[PDB]
């Protein structure tokens, strides 16, 4: 386990580099989340195909859409699958930001994700075994 | 609230696919 900020930073850096974008700022947690995120994306590629246009992302819409989506995602519960979806949704927001010539937003989204993990998911994560539990359920 | 409920449905289904034991 340890630090949510680093977990976010590493996840976002990886998702962006996959699209060839280099973003200026144990390891088993980072790798496991990468693997899970990639399988999530691989499986539900088609399902979220339209998403980037559904997002309709602008500097004025970004924070509101993030809140709306993340708050609704976890309204009636939390589980590791929903958390992986959360990370993937963030990744999509970042990729779309660069695409819509809003690359500075990437830093804001990383902050929003970090804050949300620290202030709203932290309790559930610790009560359910920490990132160590995630590693055992999802990783090698 | 689309995107969020259709992430949620699929997150839950995904968390199936990775059910304990």
């Amino acid at each position: 386990g340890y630090d949510n900020r680093e977990i976010v930073m590493k996840y976002i850096h990886y998702k962006l580099s996959q699209r060839g974008y280099e973003w200026d700022a144990s390891e088993v947690v980072h790798l496991t989340l990468r693997q899970a995120g990639d399988d999530f994306s691989r499986r539900y590629r088609r399902d979220f195909a339209e998403m980037s246009s559904q997002l309709h992302l602008t500097p004025f819409t970004a924070r509101g859409r993030f809140a709306t989506v993340v708050e609704e995602l976890f309204r009636d519960g939390v589980n590791w699958g929903r958390i992986v979806a959360f990370f993937e949704f963030g990744g999509v927001m970042c990729v779309e930001s660069v695409n819509r010539e809003m690359s500075p937003l990437v830093d804001n989204i990383a902050l929003w994700m970090t804050e949300y993990l620290n202030r709203h998911l932290h309790t559930w994560i610790q009560d359910n075994g920490g990132w160590d539990a995630f590693v055992e359920l999802y990783g090698p | 609230i689309x995107i969020a409920q259709x992430l949620r449905x699929i997150g839950d289904x995904f968390n199936x696919y990775y059910a304990r034991r």
